[PDB]
């Protein structure tokens, strides 16, 4: 999460690997993010 | 024998929606231009019939779907017309608000998209930015992005988010600086103005005859506006002024859709500044359902909340034109209401439909390479003219 | 009863509008025929063109007669000229339907009241 | 005008295709639900159509047909017009004789009477 | 941990099993058939008998606002338990 | 031999046409061949399909009329007019000559109807210049037919 | 009231025809002005990278369609056939059998997200909010199969996700 | 009634009933019902001849302008010995005044060429005889707008069911899109939505 | 703004004066979310003993009336008074 | 004098008063050439010598568009030669004679 | 919404292309028929025209949800797979 510096590219993530035992890296799409997460990044909600 | 017989193309980057055209010409220049039209065609009056009045709106939305809340309103307009029902004074200031802010969206598309058609790959670039902004707003709004539609009969349904009017307010902030830099992109460009100065001009009688509701009479003499003369809400208080030109020559009718977008942002302004804290909906549970708290722990907004989506509520029979300014001119819907729920016949009327139907002559004096821009200068979207 | 007939007082001259317009198909199917690259021989064509005349020959109204002419100069003005692509003069013609059983035994052994 | 008088059975060949010999039409005023009272629903004739076979779809199981016609229902404020709609149109009909509630007395009175059978228990 | 059919399926809350004969199986080849692991009935029964030391009470099921609408149901007989119509969730009244 | 749009035969012989000129005919004649069209072994194959009496029963497709020599080889050559594979394997395959042995239930032993070569070769082979739909000249060899 | 454009004298007079020679002439005003504020590139673009960033979004917006059940799950699905009522698509079914403990729950509970035009009606028509439009929009399925919910794919999307959905209508259930 | 209803003006009604009144006295031949929605909207109904010399009229006469035409449509309507009633409506310029204009027609009784006053009403007019197949009398072109060319049979005439009679697929076989009797996926589930008791006493008939 | 020395007057000295909300709407005046939970009044009517639906209801009316059915020149009056000519506007007469 | 009128495609004629003279006379003429019952000449011929009266009075060009309640003068001469148009296409077709054939008399009824 | 009368059109736009190619179904309409999916002049799907690989839902899908549609063929392309095939094992 950015010190806020500038919106629209607010926050921003990094997948990493590994997830469900599958795939690898280089694979990085949505839904990698939980929901909460989902909610946050979104700029749906101000709180994480 | 001479003449030729050339077709349409599939489509421009930005094409918004196809049409064939059959053009008789003569060399590099157009005789006869015969368009068809019919080519996306929906059928949604025949599908209107067989949804009940709550069901048929989004029709109303996505007919002309760039221009949006204004189709809404117009939809919206005839059944409380019809229905003998007025909006609390905070629904008929939203429905402006946000009518003035559609019409500032179909506006700069229009512009835009007939400059990236012409040439000129930026301006569109510069906007739809903004645009953009704009329908981060919507997204607020309705919840949803494009063809939410946040309109119902008497009266719009779930108010603004707390916060939003501000965003309002700092987007119509510099909105002006952003368009006066489009009009330094443009108008004194040798190249744009060369390319449309006096092509596809009309005689004001001519237009009247024709039929042509919109920036096409605004910008050729015949001074008219629905806002001003029949006002349809308390879009009437608001002041601001609409322009006109005297060229007829198709440059008008661009620099009118700009100083429209200004007007727009004087209108949205006031808006802003006038906003009563009233309501939403209006208070008769038989026509709007009631919020949910009132829906439970209470019997009868339970019952009118399940036979209101179910059946939906009964309209008294009779016939209405209602008539609006949407931004690609006057649009209406002719509602034909049997005592009942469904409505029967409602058709539309599409200012492109009109419009579209006037490149025979208009497009009679001037070659295929600004027949484009004929087509192109008056507001038209091929999913609106078919429906 | 009255009316207001529309060309044609007498089912006389509907009858010569009707030869007039079967004059101008059996003169332009060779020239479609051969016009969209369609594979069918002329005289099947025209074998398909007096068909489908023969379909309607029982009509007596002249009114109807004439607005069935209507009809007819309409489609015949839109594949005299390009606007109808291969597909649908080839959809006048049924390859793509199923043969349809019209004998008894056969309905009844399958459509279950058809 | 030359109006030219002409004396023939309105009949219309510009209109869909042979589902017009096999299918027969229906006429009536369809009775009022009985689990409802109230008779809106009623005063207008209309015209639905002989059903056909419906089948479960292999991957979900809606019912599906080909039978275009199925859906149709036209109301018609009286008999005359729907048999003047089906000759004109084309295709056979039926007709059913419609009917009202027969006119009664009801004497509120007659629940209580002295020597008449009708006695109302409990009220 | 569902019900299994001899054929390796997993019955669902309403038993959908193919049977052995049905062609419509083999769209299950090579892919998952997906039904939730978790049914609703086996949550019913997990939850307690709540009591009311009154006569008739109400249920919002889950509070104000969301939940589904009030109903006041009647605890009067106590040979068996009044159950709400929406969540399921019985109630009786203490001895 | 079956014969249709995109199948491997007779666009095969539309495509040897090219340098050198010598797809068979080394010897000439000797091939009595009957190319039937696709969609009537289609239809063949599901009558066969949907049609009780037709299993444990084994027999063959013919070229209803045809039943051409070499002279097809010029013929389609002749209409559409003119613009890894393998060996004998191939050109001896196409070479293979015989109708083989009459008794065999045919096409109307299982119900379906037969199409000659002339219209759907011109379908398929297309080609040309496509301006002039002219005669052709059907080849009609039928030898000893 | 009318305020036009364009009506205007253009001066035939001196020192302005001389700026219209120039004009015509030099080009000054296509350059300076265009190529200038064309030059005024320098500001950094507005560009946002899908993976690693998303664009924002409200409380209220509309994904696909989870259901939802109680705390200690009932689910809250009634049957009551509203949502398949009002549906603008008529793209819904629904088919209730009472199930064992009397209560009636669905059948066979389906949505085309092929047909569905994500009104939101369904979300506002269902008495006890069983349906509502998720925040999550995940989508691009392989086949016109996959895009076809059972009510179990319903129930599984509901599960994948609650909280989520509890935030949101916690948050906006006052607006409804 | 305050709150709630929308609030309704006497001086266009007493106005507009003057207007249609003074209509009728000046055209008696072709004038039949003159009537005004109780929302005031001023609507005549016109014997299916005066169409040209009544819109003749509308669109002069000084006293009345109506320069644009707003839009033309009709309403397919069985039960009636004529189906259709061709709806003009117009929208006089000078006045701010809107009028409607009723006419009908059967199937086979044509409608003469309104083109001659209203360019605008060049379109309407066939959109009207594809969707519909009302003619009209020497028109300057009669085409196909809003369906296929090959297309057949007027759909929004009630008559003509939801879906159409046909369908588009494609096939192998004969490399072209080809048409099959339509074949629904799903049924299109229909209801019956139309409750009983009359929710609005005013508008009942007598029975009978 | 990013931090920009020279090129910021490059575009100071190119469409002139700017920085006042630079074009891409970055910096803060988000509105944080919604610091109150909202609360919404209620109009008209929604009160007990001022009302009776048949006061309030507003539909249940118009049936149109028919005039001329068939079934002292006067003024030749027109629909109604034309309309007054528009004005200039004295914010800008022209632009 | 003026100037370029705000209408695109309509003249200005510096000579509008006997202009309106010449046009209405010329429409109390035919249309004084009509049987005199009807009431389309009554009330025409009204309004007509009414505005020509009103002519008749004020010389100057824009306070007569001012009092004449018409659009630009060019306006009002356009729509007096519709005006004389209607007139005569009047005189033909007749249109106060009485009814053709009423309706069905079924058929107006809207609700069914 | 692909109608009718446009359908074949498209088929011939799908038909002159460079072989190896994907078809990206966007929007509810295209998707299997959308909004309509009823009346006669909207083809339903546009599988009934040309094959497709990508369907995004949505009314519209939000410009997120199409490019993470494109994204997701891309991610077909990967497994593409298809030489070693033509080397036959
Ligand atoms: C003292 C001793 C004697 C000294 C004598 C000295 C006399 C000097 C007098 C002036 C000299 C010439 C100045 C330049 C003239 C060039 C040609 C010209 O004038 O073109 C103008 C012309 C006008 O267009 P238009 O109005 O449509 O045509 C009139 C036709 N009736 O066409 C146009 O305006 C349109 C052209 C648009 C071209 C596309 C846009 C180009 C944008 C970039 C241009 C600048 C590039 C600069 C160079 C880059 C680096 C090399
Ligand atoms: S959002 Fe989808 S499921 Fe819900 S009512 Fe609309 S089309 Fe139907
Ligand atoms: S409205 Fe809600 S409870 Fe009723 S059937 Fe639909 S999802 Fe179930
Ligand atoms: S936005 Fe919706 S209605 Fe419009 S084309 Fe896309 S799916 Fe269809
Ligand atoms: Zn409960």
């Amino acid at each position: 999460e950015d010190n806020k510096q500038f919106f629209g590219r607010h926050r921003w993530v990094i997948y990493t690997t590994e997830m469900n035992g599958k795939n690898t890296f280089w694979d990085v799409d949505g839904s990698m993010v939980p929901p909460e997460w989902h909610r946050w990044l979104h700029c749906m909600t101000d709180d994480p | 024998v001479s003449n030729l017989t050339l077709n349409f193309g599939p489509q421009h980057p930005a094409a918004h929606g196809v049409l064939r055209l059959v053009m008789e010409l003569s060399g590099e220049m157009v005789r006869k231009c015969d368009p068809h039209i019919g080519l996306l065609h929906r059928g949604t009056e025949k599908l209107i019939e067989y949804k009940t009045y709550l069901q048929a709106l989004p029709y109303f939305d996505r007919l002309d779907y760039v221009s949006m809340m204004c189709n809404e309103q117009a939809y919206s307009l005839a059944v409380e017309k019809l229905l003998n029902i007025q909006p609390p004074p905070r629904a008929q200031w939203i429905r402006v608000l946000f009518g003035e802010i559609t019409r500032l969206l179909n506006h700069i598309m229009a512009v835009t998209t007939h400059a990236l058609d012409i040439g000129a790959m930026t301006p569109f670039f510069w906007m739809f930015e903004e645009r953009e902004k704009m329908f981060e707003f919507y997204e607020r709004v309705s919840g949803a992005r494009m063809h939410a539609a946040y309109v119902r009969p008497g009266g719009v349904h779930q108010d603004l988010p707390l916060g939003l009017m501000d965003d309002i307010y700092e987007f119509s902030k510099n909105f002006s600086l952003r368009i006066d830099e489009l009009e330094e992109m443009l108008t004194n460009n040798r190249i744009w103005r060369n390319r449309t100065v006096d092509i596809g001009v009309v005689t004001a009688e001519d237009a009247l005859n024709y039929g042509f509701s919109g920036v096409m009479l605004r910008g050729s003499g015949i001074q008219w506006d629905l806002r001003k003369t029949q006002p349809y809400d308390v879009y009437d208080q608001v002041e601001f002024d609409v322009p006109i030109g005297s060229r007829g020559d198709c440059y008008d009718r661009y620099l009118c859709r700009v100083e429209e977008m200004r007007q727009s942002i004087r209108i949205i302004s006031q808006c802003l500044n006038k906003m009563p804290p009233g309501e939403i909906k209006v208070d008769d549970a038989k026509v709007s359902p009631p919020k949910r708290a009132e829906m439970k722990t209470s019997m009868e907004s339970l019952i009118h909340h399940f036979k209101l989506y179910t059946e939906g509520y009964q309209v008294p029979p009779g016939a209405t034109y209602t008539a609006i300014e949407a931004p690609k001119g006057e649009f209406g819907v002719y509602l034909v209401s049997d005592g009942s729920s469904r409505p029967y016949r409602c058709k539309i009327k599409a200012p492109g439909f009109a419009h579209l139907a006037g490149l025979d002559k208009m497009s009679k004096g001037h070659m295929l390479a600004d027949v484009v821009a004929i087509i192109g200068t008056q507001d038209i979207v091929f999913g609106e003219v078919d429906r | 009863t009255s009316v207001k007939p529309i060309f044609s007082r007498d089912m006389n001259e509907a009858k010569r509008r009707v030869r007039e317009l079967y004059r101008a198909w059996y003169r332009e199917v060779p020239n479609t025929v051969h016009l969209f690259q369609l594979d069918i021989s002329v005289k099947q064509g025209r074998d398909k063109v007096r068909e489908m005349f023969k379909k309607n020959a029982h009509v007596t109204d002249p009114r109807v007669v004439d607005l069935l002419v209507i009809k007819g100069k309409m489609e015949l003005e839109e594949t005299i000229n390009v606007w109808k692509q291969r597909t649908h003069v080839m959809r006048f013609f049924h390859e793509t339907e199923a043969p349809r059983p019209k004998d008894f035994l056969s309905k009844f052994y399958v459509g279950h009241d058809p | 005008i030359t109006v030219d008088e002409k004396l023939d059975i309105t009949t219309l060949t510009g209109v869909p295709e042979e589902h017009i010999k096999t299918r027969k039409a229906r006429i009536f005023v369809p009775a009022r639900n009985n689990m409802q009272s109230g008779v809106n629903n009623t005063k207008k004739w209309k015209m639905e159509f002989d059903t056909r076979e419906r089948w479960e779809n292999p991957l979900m199981g809606w019912a599906s047909t080909a039978d275009p016609l199925s859906n149709l229902v036209l109301t018609f404020s009286t008999k005359e017009d729907a048999i003047a709609f089906a000759e004109k149109n084309g295709w056979s009909y039926d007709v059913e004789e419609r009917k009202v509630p027969k006119p009664k007395s009801k004497s509120y009175g007659a629940n209580f009477s002295w020597n008449k059978r009708t006695r109302v228990s409990t009220k | 941990g569902v019900r299994t059919s001899p054929t390796g399926e997993k019955v669902t809350h309403t038993g959908q099993v193919y049977d052995d004969e049905d062609y419509r199986r083999v769209r299950f080849v090579g892919r998952q058939k997906e039904v939730n692991e978790n049914f609703a009935i086996d949550l019913i029964a997990e939850q307690p008998v709540s009591q009311v030391g009154s006569r008739v009470i109400s249920c919002d099921g889950g509070g104000g606002a969301l939940g589904h609408p009030r109903v006041y149901i009647n605890l009067d007989k106590e040979t068996k338990t009044g159950t709400c119509g929406y969540c399921g969730l019985q109630f009786r009244q203490q001895h | 031999d079956i014969f249709g749009r995109e199948d491997r035969f007779l666009n095969y012989f539309a495509n040897i046409r090219w340098f050198g000129g010598v797809p068979l005919i080394s010897l000439g004649k000797k091939t009595v061949k009957q190319p039937v069209y696709i969609v009537d072994v289609t239809k063949g194959i599901i009558n066969a399909i949907k049609d009780p009496d037709a299993r444990g029963k084994t027999f063959a497709f013919v070229g209803p009329n045809r039943y051409l020599l070499f002279d097809l080889v010029q013929y389609v050559f002749a209409v559409a007019h003119r613009p890894p594979w393998t060996t004998r394997d191939k050109v001896e395959r196409i070479h293979t000559t015989d109708r083989t042995l009459p008794h065999l239930p045919g096409l109307e032993d299982l119900g379906v109807q037969a199409t000659p070569l002339e219209l759907k070769a011109i379908e398929v082979l297309r080609r040309h210049r496509t301006y002039r739909w002219l005669s052709s000249e059907i080849e009609d060899v039928q030898p000893a037919k | 009231t009318y305020k036009y454009v364009n009506l205007r004298e253009p001066s035939m007079d001196m020192k302005s025809v001389t700026d219209r020679a120039a004009q015509t002439l030099l080009w000054t005003e296509l350059i300076r002005g265009l190529g200038m504020t064309l030059s005024y590139l320098f500001r950094e673009p507005a560009t946002i990278n899908y993976p690693f960033e998303k664009g924002p979004l409200s409380p209220r917006f509309r994904g696909e369609h989870a259901l939802r059940r109680y705390p200690s799950g009932e689910e809250r699905c009634i049957a009551c056939k509203l949502c398949e009522a009002v549906c603008p698509a008529q793209a819904i079914t629904i088919e209730a059998e009472p199930r064992a403990d009397g209560s009636r729950r669905t059948t066979r509970y389906d949505i085309d997200m092929t047909k569905c035009i994500y009104c939101g009606f369904c979300q506002e028509a269902c008495p006890v909010d069983a349906i509502v439009e998720g925040p999550n929009f995940e989508f691009s399925t392989e086949t016109h199969e996959e895009l076809l919910y059972n009510k179990e794919k319903l129930l599984n999307n509901g599960d994948k996700w609650e909280a989520e959905i509890a935030a949101n209508i916690q948050a906006d259930y006052l607006y409804r | 009634t305050r709150p709630t209803v929308r609030p309704r003006n006497d001086v266009a009604h007493k106005q507009l009933s003057a207007f249609g009144e003074y209509v009728a006295e000046i055209l008696p031949k072709y004038v039949q019902q003159v009537q005004v929605s109780c929302f005031s909207e001023l609507e005549i109904c016109i014997h299916p001849d005066g169409v040209i010399p009544v819109l003749t009229f509308l669109r002069d006469h000084s006293n009345a302008q109506f320069k644009s035409l707003a839009d033309l449509t009709a309403v397919d309507i069985p039960t009636r010995q004529n189906r259709f009633e061709i709806v003009y409506n117009l929208l006089s310029l000078r006045f701010n005044s809107r009028i409607r204009v009723k006419t009908y027609t059967d199937e086979l009784t044509p409608v003469e060429s309104s083109v001659s006053v209203y360019k605008a009403a060049n379109w309407y007019e066939r959109e009207i005889w594809d969707m519909f197949g009302v003619f009209f009398a020497n028109h300057p072109d009669l085409r196909r707008i809003l369906t296929d060319y090959g297309f057949e049979g007027h759909p929004f005439r009630k008559d003509f069911p939801l879906s159409g009679y046909v369908e588009l697929r494609y096939d192998d076989e004969v490399k072209r899109v080809v048409a099959e009797p339509v074949e629904l996926a799903q049924e299109f589930r229909k209801f019956d939505l139309n409750s009983p008791w009359e929710a609005f006493p005013a508008y009942r008939q007598p029975p009978e | 703004a990013s931090a920009t020395r020279l090129i910021q007057g490059l575009r100071n000295w190119a469409s002139g004066r700017d920085l006042q909300a630079k074009l891409q709407l970055r910096y803060q005046e988000i509105s944080k979310r919604t610091q109150p939970p909202p609360k919404l009044p209620v109009g008209p009517s929604h009160r007990l003993s001022n009302n009776y639906y048949c006061a309030r209801d507003g539909r249940r009316e118009a049936m149109p009336p028919s005039i001329v059915m068939s079934s002292s020149e006067k003024k030749a009056v027109s629909p109604a008074p034309p309309i007054k000519r528009w004005e200039l506007s004295q914010d800008e007469p022209y632009l | 004098l003026k100037k370029t009128t705000g209408l695109v495609g309509l003249a200005v004629c510096e000579t509008p008063h006997e202009r309106l003279k010449i046009l209405y006379t010329k429409i109390l003429d035919v249309l004084g050439h009509i049987p005199k019952n009807a009431a389309y000449r009554k009330y025409t011929e009204q309004i007509t010598n009414e505005k020509l009266s009103i002519v008749k009075a004020e010389p100057d060009v824009k306070k007569l568009e001012e009092q004449l309640q018409g659009g630009q003068i060019e306006e009002v001469i356009l729509q007096a030669e519709n005006e004389l148009s209607l007139a005569r296409k009047m005189i033909q077709w007749k249109p106060w004679e009485p009814l053709v054939e009423e309706p069905p008399a079924s058929q107006w009824k809207w609700p069914i | 919404t692909l109608t009718n009368k446009m359908a074949p059109a498209l088929r011939k736009v799908y038909d002159q292309m460079p072989e190896p190619r994907y078809v990206v179904s966007m929007g509810s309409c295209a998707n299997g028929g959308g909004y309509y999916h009823y009346s006669y002049s909207v083809v339903r799907g546009c599988d009934r025209i040309v094959p497709v690989d990508i369907y995004v839902p949505g009314c519209p899908p939000t410009a997120e949800a199409l490019l993470y549609g494109i994204l997701q063929l891309q991610k077909k392309i990967k497994r593409e797979k298809r030489l070693r095939i033509w080397y036959r094992r």
